[PDB]
């Protein structure tokens, strides 16, 4: 018998729900309009770091996750301040959707 | 430069 090859995500769209605590949200985040990319020539918002077992982990986020939308709020072309800004004024659900690649 | 890291 030889193996097959399982079941493999290549690329997803998620939507995480993280529950602020007294530290934050346990992540950092890389990249925007106007600053040095975190990845390539893509100017997005990107998931640099996960607390281990910090709020953000909880929720499933990765390092590498790109930040499209913050409670409502797009980051489409913004600035790396903005989107620090959009986050720390997030309030105690921070929901966000991602793109995730392998 | 590097690029910008901000924790939250």
């Amino acid at each position: 018998n030889l193996l097959i090859e399982p079941a493999r995500i290549e690329e997803e769209e998620l939507t995480l729900t993280i529950l602020r605590q007294t530290g934050g949200l346990g992540i950092s985040i890389a990249g925007g309009k106007g600053s040095t990319p975190y990845k390539g020539d893509d100017e997005g918002i990107f998931i640099s770091r996960v607390s281990e077992e910090g709020p953000a982990a909880r929720a499933g986020v990765r390092v590498g996750d790109k930040l499209l939308e913050v409670n409502g709020v797009a980051l489409q072309g913004a600035e790396h301040h903005e989107a620090v800004e959009a986050l720390r004024g997030a309030g105690t659900a921070v929901q966000m959707r991602v793109w995730r690649e392998r | 430069p590097a690029w910008d890291e901000t924790n939250l």
